[PDB]
RNA sequence: GGGGCUCGAAGACGAUCAGAUACCGUCCUAGUCUCAACCAUAAACGAUGCCGACCAGGGAUCGGCGGAUGUUGCAGGACUCCGCCGGCACCUUAUGAGAAAUCAAAGUCUUUGGGUUCCGGGGGGAGUAUGGUCGCAAGGCUGAAACUUAAAGGAAUUGAC
């Protein structure tokens, strides 16, 4: 790792900007995505932010599904998490 | 005091240097020796001489110093050409070989060496 | 001439720090420049244990121990012989002996 | 905070040059900094370098080829006209052999010579040499 | 560098790094110079190299090792090896 | 000879064991670092990176100006032979001061390359042959400074294989690229190994 | 105004000393604590104004976050490993700077120009005189001149002590 001399800044490794600070990146991307987070019942489409602040609701029986921390929303066990994408 | 002056040290590692053939253990022997092998001046000087050289031979007796040279272990050369066993002591197989290095040989090495262990 | 570059103590980040009073001469020294020491001895030393050893009732009774965290000023500090002098390039050896 | 952003670039241009490095980031770019690059490619003093969309403000990668000795704004912007430019020569300048200054003339951004060519005159964005 | 008649006029022309690009001064004692010979397709000296300098200034930093390499390895794309 | 042979033997020879870190240099050589901190130099670029310092070392034909140095009293027999096989000289163990700028001392040898067991051991003959003009070739390892050594393979210098069966490596493809080692095999059975 | 343990300017006494209104002992007043008001100074120091960019490496640590990990008389907490941002520092080295000590900023400075505030012009007289102004006062802010002088001073070096 003599220096930047042997790298290109151009062309940069594809996994050593996925570790630096977003902002710090070649070109600024978010950290975060949308989920449609799934019940263990019925009314598993709600869509949640990752680093939600919001406690959300179910229509069925209110199925507290997140709590906002300092990073991303702790899901609860019970309910199942995959990830939305454009 | 007892303690010997860098010209008598000198000469008595230089007369060992060059004369260890035939120089024996006694002090007299070594300093008749010395009489005619070498010009020393001081009869005490020469007495000095000997008696130091008898101790050197006490040292070297068990063992080589850092003293002196020439047939360069103690008298005889081939000390160490001699410790080629008929087999090399590198094995080729089953060779120490771990997680990552098999990662390794997962990358442009070949995963299908002769030496490699699931270790 | 700055002797020392953290000017003999031991302050960063903070603008102020109480004192303590060295043990010798009741002087009164910021307690991160105090030269501050742990002792922990006997109370009873080799030539007194052989002593109170049979002296003691029951054999089971273990000695005790005291200790101590005193505090010196440089003063005395160095005047006790706690921190000598050292030279220009051994003065920034921060290991501690042995 | 950043007041001018052509002495950014040109600094760390100019400091990773030193280094001996053979790319160099500017951030952020703009178009007076992106025409004395133009000028200083021109005149054969750097080589090739990109301009990159980051959609807010853009950054430059920039390849030097070890051939630029110093390059530096002037602050701030004096005026000169073509009466001056020999003065200013005298001053930022190693020897009138080579070396040269960029104005930024009502005709563009171009370096002294030109200006002195087209008899126009400006202000003073920095020199390089 | 260059008369009105188009000769010479300095004593010599120096050497330039070849990572740097900086010219290499007549007391830099730290400047060196490299002969790497090639081979043919058996692997044998075939008596010809290709030659590098390198400046104090890039021994000193301790990129010598990783310039050398990056020339090396740019240089025998066209000469094959 | 073919890279697979000379790989399984650095293999067997754990020349691919690193530290538990490493300086900012040779990540370029590094491949990556078990849990356990240890790092697992690429051999791979070790092959070529010594197979372009034996390309560097038969350049010069006299080879009387190639000294090895050994400052540690661990791979001096290594560096005793390479000397006959080859005709470099060797300087093994003590390395008086001056002997590449006093002009007026006995052992005053200026070369034209210097190889070296490692930098880290033998840092006083890498700054004087810094005041010469002395092209310099060693072996680091991980936590070994590049402060002016030209040419740094990257191996380990502490172990009884590493050192020896790398130096014997080294002079072999010398020796082929010399062309007195014509295609066949070793005759060079490991003596340079610790006794 | 209250409180007033301890310690202790002033004062007294003992001791030492050629002398001791000092250093050493003891008893102590204002003070040391608190409430309501004044003062506006410190070696108030990092003796280093604030904002911004770039330029070597390393490990530790504090706060937050992301990932992996396999143990806890217990997702999470404690611990281990990697990474990012922010902070107090530390170690090595100039290829940098500097009169040097030394400094990773005190670097990017005759190849001199990012923005801005304050402030110095040989040593004394002197932070004095006077005027102005704030304060109950002690004092604070602003602040000269005549005259005198060839050195004063900083860092490092060799001796001597
Ligand atoms: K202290
Ligand atoms: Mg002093
Ligand atoms: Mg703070
Ligand atoms: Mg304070
Ligand atoms: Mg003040
Ligand atoms: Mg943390
Ligand atoms: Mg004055």
């Amino acid at each position: 790792m003599v220096l930047q001399n042997d790298i290109d800044l151009l062309n940069p490794p594809a996994e050593l900007e996925k570790l630096k600070h977003k902002k710090k990146r070649l070109v600024q991307s978010p950290n975060s995505f949308f989920m449609d987070v799934k019940c263990q019942g019925c009314f598993n489409i709600t869509t949640v932010f990752s680093h939600s602040q919001t406690v959300v609701v179910c229509p069925g029986c209110q199925t507290v599904l997140c709590q906002p921390t300092g990073g991303k929303a702790r899901l609860t066990e019970g309910c199942s998490f995959r990830r939305k994408g454009d | 005091g007892r303690v010997r002056t860098k010209t008598v040290k000198k000469t008595s590692r230089q007369v060992i240097e060059k004369y260890y053939s035939r120089m024996t253990l006694d002090f007299h022997t070594n300093k008749k020796v010395l009489e005619e092998v070498s010009i020393l001046q001081s009869k005490r000087l020469r007495n000095k001489v000997a008696g130091f050289t008898t101790h050197l031979m006490r040292r070297i007796q068990r063992g080589p110093v850092r003293g002196i040279s020439l047939k360069l272990q103690e008298e005889e050369r081939e000390r160490r050409m001699d410790f080629v066993p008929e087999k090399s002591a590198l094995e080729v197989d089953e060779i120490r070989v771990d997680k990552e290095t098999m990662d390794m040989l997962a990358f442009l090495g070949m995963a299908d060496l002769p030496g490699v262990e699931r270790a | 001439t700055f002797k020392r570059r953290n000017g003999g103590r031991n302050k960063h980040g903070r603008g102020h720090v109480k004192y303590i009073r060295c043990s010798n001469c009741a002087k009164c020294c910021p307690k991160d420049k105090a030269i501050k020491r742990f002792l922990v001895r006997n109370i009873v030393e080799q030539a007194a244990v052989r002593d109170v050893q049979e002296a003691c009732v029951h054999d089971g009774y273990v000695l005790p121990k005291l200790y101590a965290k005193v505090h010196h000023c440089v003063s005395c500090a160095i005047h006790a012989h706690i921190v000598r002098v050292r030279s220009r390039e051994n003065r920034r050896n921060r290991e501690p002996p042995q | 905070v950043r007041v001018s952003v052509l002495n950014d670039a040109l600094k760390s241009m100019y400091n990773a040059e030193k280094r001996g490095k053979r790319q160099v980031m500017i951030r952020p770019s703009s178009k007076v900094i992106i025409k004395f690059l133009i000028v200083m490619q021109k005149h054969g003093y750097i080589g090739e370098f990109e301009y990159v969309d980051d959609h807010r403000s853009g950054k430059i990668v920039v390849e030097l080829n070890g051939r630029l000795n110093k390059c530096g704004v002037i602050s701030p912007r004096f005026d000169v006209g073509v009466k001056e430019i020999e003065g200013w020569t005298a001053r930022l300048l190693p020897s009138r052999q080579f070396g040269y200054i960029v104005l930024t003339t009502s005709a563009g951004i171009m370096d002294h010579e030109e200006a002195r060519r087209k008899n126009v005159g400006g202000k003073v964005l920095g020199f390089f040499y | 560098m260059q008369n009105e008649v188009g000769d010479m006029v300095d004593l010599y022309v120096p050497r330039k790094c070849s990572a740097t690009n900086r010219i290499i001064t007549a007391k830099d004692h730290a400047s060196v110079q490299i002969n790497i010979g090639h081979v043919d397709e058996n692997g044998l000296y075939d008596g010809r190299f290709t030659t590098f300098a390198l400046s104090g200034f890039v021994r000193a930093q301790g990129d010598a090792d990783g310039s050398l390499d990056r020339l090396w390895q740019k240089r025998k794309a066209e000469i094959k090896q | 000879s073919q890279r697979e042979q000379d790989i399984q033997m650095m293999l067997a020879a754990d020349v691919h064991l690193g530290t538990k870190n490493c300086d900012f240099q040779m990540e370029r050589y590094v491949y990556k670092r078990r849990t356990d901190g240890i790092y697992i130099i690429n051999l791979g670029k070790t092959w070529e990176k010594l197979q372009m310092a034996a390309r560097v070392i038969v350049a010069i034909e006299n080879p009387q100006d190639i000294i090895v140095q050994s400052a540690r009293p661990y791979g001096q027999r290594a560096v005793l032979k390479f000397a006959q096989y080859t005709g470099a000289n060797a300087i093994a163990g003590r390395h008086t001061p001056g002997t590449f700028t006093n002009q007026m001392q006995t052992s005053f040898s200026e070369p034209r390359l210097l190889i070296l067991t490692d930098p880290r051991t033998d840092h006083q003959p890498i700054k004087e042959s810094a005041l010469g003009n002395i092209p310099t070739i060693a072996f680091c390892d991980t936590d070994s400074p590049m402060r002016y050594v030209d040419i740094g393979i990257p191996a380990n210098n502490k172990g009884k294989q590493s050192i020896g069966c790398l130096f014997w490596l080294l002079a072999r493809m010398v020796l082929q690229m010399r062309g007195t080692i014509l295609p066949g095999h070793k005759w060079e059975i490991m003596v340079d190994l610790f006794f």
